[PDB]
């Protein structure tokens, strides 16, 4: 079982830090070059920093956007990887990938292990809990052999949220929609199909917002 | 810094059919090209490496090739798992760089919408505002329009439209949109309207509801 551990993630304001830490596992850390790589929707991937054998090589490359307020770091005695984040930037936010570009061999540079990664947001906008609206049918709505329900997740930041159906008991015919970000506020809508002699008779959607600690669960009433 | 240009940034074939993934670098890096598989909600994976070397685990229907600026990943005989993102990226020298991708999706027979729209809950007119939603699911293709009407009237002020990615059980896509009033002017108004605007049909799929009944 080889295995990158990402941890370190979370929301800071523009200017401020963040370190990130990465347990490897399942190989000789001390004979491997390890990487922070990031993803975004907006750059796609992109390598960050990169840290070879210490110190005998010229170890640390960056990426030149990271220049002078990254530091990529190693402790092979605890058998893992840091990155330390200064003055950080609302583009180095995305989901950081520790990899591994080198263990032996003559090649290098490519990643062949990845971890699972850890979300870095930069933002000056201030954790909100969200709204959790329950989203009924209409009254002279005819019913055809299938129904739509549905949950409105309204007005929280920072991403993400956790969106279940019946405590998760409920996972086919639902669509998690991707939020959407308006005024510095992120809205998320949900929706589930069933067989109309389900409902009613019990569903109710599930909302976890681990940055503001609530959780909130609204039971579909119809009218 | 060495450029990455994947063509194309989207791109949708029947499983069994063969595809062509073109990456084209800024200046020479000879063979020093890796390929990765990223899944839906996964971190990227190794393909090939090298230009043409497949990593552990890789089935053979996999081939990358060229060399120098123009390079290309061919994948025989499309199956179920090979569906996802692909990027390629240079091994020649730091700083190392990647492609924008390409989501190679499903092929599958059009499929009409299953369109649906919701009043605002009462608990959210508490707060001063109303969000009427609609949901266009289970489509194919990705190409869809919607169109709000109030009382007869379009409006295109207050919507916010969001997309899922191709659903992994049947190859559809599922869309959400939501208009947003103020209370006030929500309960001025009778009728509220959604109509989706699918290759599928000539005539677009109208659903609505009256406030006043």
């Amino acid at each position: 079982e080889v295995k990158l551990e990402e941890s370190g993630g979370g929301l800071v304001q523009p200017g401020g830090s963040m370190k990130l830490s990465c347990a490897a596992s399942g190989f000789t850390s001390s004979d491997a070059w390890m990487d922070w790589v990031r993803q975004s929707p907006e750059k796609g991937l992109e390598w960050v920093a990169e840290i070879r054998n210490k110190a005998n090589n010229h170890a640390r490359h960056y990426n030149e956007s990271v220049k002078g307020r990254f530091t990529i770091s190693r402790d092979d005695s605890k058998s893992s990887v840091y990155l330390q984040m200064n003055s950080l930037r609302a583009e180095d936010s995305g989901i950081y990938y520790c990899t591994r570009t080198y263990y032996y061999g003559s090649s290098y540079g490519y990643c062949d292990v990845w971890g699972t990664g850890t979300t870095v947001t930069v933002s000056s906008a201030k954790t909100t809990p969200p709204s959790v609206y329950p989203l009924a049918p209409g009254s002279a709505a005819q019913t055809n052999s299938m129904v739509t329900l549905g949950c409105l997740v309204k007005g929280y930041f920072p991403e993400p949220v956790t969106v279940t159906w019946n405590s998760g008991s409920l996972s086919s015919g639902v669509h998690t929609f991707p939020a959407v970000l308006q005024s510095d506020l992120y809205t998320l809508s949900s929706s589930v199909t069933v067989p109309s002699s389900t409902w009613p008779s019990t569903v109710t959607c599930n909302v976890a917002h681990p940055a503001s600690s609530t959780k909130v669960d609204k039971k579909i009433v119809p009218r | 810094d060495i450029q990455m240009t994947q063509s194309p940034a989207s791109l949708s074939a029947s499983v069994g059919e063969t595809v062509t993934i073109t990456c084209r670098t800024s200046e020479n890096i000879y063979s020093y090209l890796a390929w990765y598989q990223q899944k839906q909600g996964k971190s990227p994976q190794l393909l090939v490496y090298n230009a043409k070397t497949l990593a552990e685990g890789v089935p053979s229907r996999f081939s990358g090739s060229g060399s120098g600026t123009q390079f290309s990943l061919k994948i025989n005989s499309l199956q179920p798992e090979d569906f996802g993102s692909y990027s390629c990226q240079h091994k020649y020298g730091t700083p190392w760089t990647f492609g924008g991708g390409t989501k190679l999706e499903i092929k599958r027979a059009d499929a009409a919408p299953t369109v649906s729209i919701f009043p605002p809950s009462s608990e959210q007119l508490t707060s001063g505002g109303a969000s009427v939603v609609c949901f266009l699911n289970n489509f194919y293709p990705k190409d869809i329009n919607v169109k709000w009407k109030i009382d007869g009237s379009e409006r295109q002020n207050g919507v916010l439209n969001s997309w899922t990615d191709q659903d992994s059980k049947d190859s559809t896509y599922s869309m959400s949109s939501t208009l947003t009033l103020t209370k006030d002017e929500y309960e001025r108004h009778n009728s509220y309207t959604c109509e989706a605007t699918h290759k599928t049909s000539t005539s677009p799929i109208v659903k609505s509801f009256n406030r006043n009944e």
